[PDB]
């Protein structure tokens, strides 16, 4: 019934420059009663609970920041982010209250914008212990790289793999604003007995060209 | 009229 | 101090009933209607449920199909939140609020302005058990290695490096749900290629489930 959708999905931010987040209602929440809409904003850093920022569309709850402001009227709304500060990266969400049945938009993650950095890549090849047990795990790091956005991609004797590798990727660094990313290739003992050549090759905008690792089984 | 807390209650109403 | 301190909650096998309990401490409870959110990856987050000051009405999103209860106990400050009939999309953290907000003859209608900590829900039919720890050993400027942390049940561990001592350049990443439904989790640190003859590198990992505490010494090979 009531749909709310934030855009973008996510937003670069140079410290000290100016956020904004949109937030669009499927329907009016302005009630002419009192003239007022019915929207809240909340902050949620990684680990954390989500915070109270907003009520009422524009009004600020005690202890926010007032480089945070609320705006719009209706079916459109904005969070700004004045000045912002490295603690403002975090998710934010709106909320309507119209109904009783109350929904949030889908959230926007506001990252610390840098300079590009490239990853650095390393591969390590499975354990002895590992191998003893019947499966191998090959791991490769992308360590500390700007912007988020990267691919790794599973060589094996040359052939690209598909489904048998996870990644995951770090919150943004508190320190050098980056990010570092994990991927694991596993296969049997067997099938990793039956290949030679295991590598990861590395895209990334800060690659003038995709950075390959590897090592030969033995 | 009720009211859960205040925050909403006392600023849903100009007067 | 004004807060909601969660309890409750972890590992529930699918189509069996969970409990989460919350305790308020610091205002008046029964001033006040209480909520439960959650959030989960494919719902992102999720308003739940409410009750009333005095217990007696509760409302609840219709999608639940009426699969989750919530109650309260006013004499001890505690609301509580039942999960029946439990499904994958239901893992998540759930989180108790206190709910401000008027009612009129129409509704109620308010915002979320104090929330507990959180607390996971996992829905699986997996047994609890600890990890393995495996060498990231480094290869043989800088020099990255680390530790594989596989096959444990439920979430979370924690790793540190050095007993704590050495927390520059570390990256313990998300773990991740392999297809057997245990987890598996890496974490790495960068250092200079040559501390690795006379630096000793062990990763502390605890994973508190399960009481398995395992320190591993990570060496070139």
């Amino acid at each position: 019934e009531f749909l709310l959708t934030q855009s973008p999905d996510s937003l670069a931010v140079t410290l000290g420059e100016t956020a904004t987040i949109t937030c669009r209602s499927s329907r009016n929440i302005l009630h002419s009663l009192n003239n007022k809409n019915y929207l809240a904003w909340y902050q949620q850093r990684p680990g954390q609970a989500p915070k109270l920022l907003v009520i009422w569309a524009s009004m600020r709850v005690s202890g926010v920041a007032d480089r945070f402001s609320g705006s719009g009227s209706g079916t459109d709304f904005a969070l700004t982010i004045s000045s912002l500060q490295p603690e403002d990266a975090a998710v934010y969400y709106c909320q309507h209250y119209y109904t009783t049945h109350r929904t949030f938009g889908q959230g926007t993650r506001v990252e610390i914008r840098r300079t590009v950095a490239a990853p650095s890549v390393f591969i390590f090849p499975p354990s002895d212990e590992q191998l003893k047990s019947g499966t191998a795990s090959v791991v490769c790091l992308l360590n500390n790289f700007y912007p988020r956005e990267a691919k790794v991609q599973w060589k094996v004797d040359n052939a690209l793999q598909s489904g048998n590798s996870q990644e995951s990727v770090t919150e943004q660094d508190s320190k050098d604003s980056t990010y570092s990313l994990s991927s694991t290739l596993t296969l049997s003992k067997a099938d990793y007995e039956k290949h030679k050549v295991y590598a990861c090759e590395v895209t990334h905008q800060g690659l003038s060209s995709p950075v390959t690792k590897s090592f030969n089984r033995g | 009229w009720g009211s859960s807390g205040k925050l909403i209650s006392t600023t849903a109403v100009p007067w | 101090q004004v807060q909601l301190v969660q309890s409750g909650g972890g590992v529930v096998k699918p189509g069996a009933s969970l409990r989460l309990a919350c305790s308020a401490s610091g205002f008046t409870f029964t001033d006040y209607y209480m909520s439960w959110i959650r959030q989960t990856p494919g719902k992102g987050l999720q308003w739940l449920a409410y009750i009333t000051k005095d217990g007696s009405e509760k409302k609840y999103a219709d999608s639940l199909q009426g699969r989750f209860a919530v109650s309260r106990d006013n004499a001890n400050n505690l609301v509580f939140l039942q999960l029946n009939t439990v499904e994958d999309d239901d893992t998540g953290v759930y989180y108790c609020a206190r709910d401000d907000g008027y009612y009129d003859r129409s509704g109620y209608y308010g915002v979320f302005d104090l929330w507990g900590q959180g607390i996971r829900v996992t829905v699986s039919s997996a047994s609890t058990k600890g990890p393995s720890v495996f060498p990231l050993a480094p290869s043989s400027g800088t020099a990255a290695l680390g530790c594989l942390v596989k096959d444990y049940f439920p979430e979370p561990v924690t790793v540190s490096w050095n007993s704590g001592a050495l927390t520059s350049g570390v990256h313990t990443f998300p773990a991740v749900l392999q297809s057997s439904g245990l987890y598996s989790l890496s974490s790495v640190v960068t250092v200079p290629s040559s501390s690795l003859g006379t630096q000793t590198y062990i990763c502390n990992v605890n994973h508190k489930p399960s009481n398995t505490k395992v320190d591993k010494k990570v060496e070139p090979k």
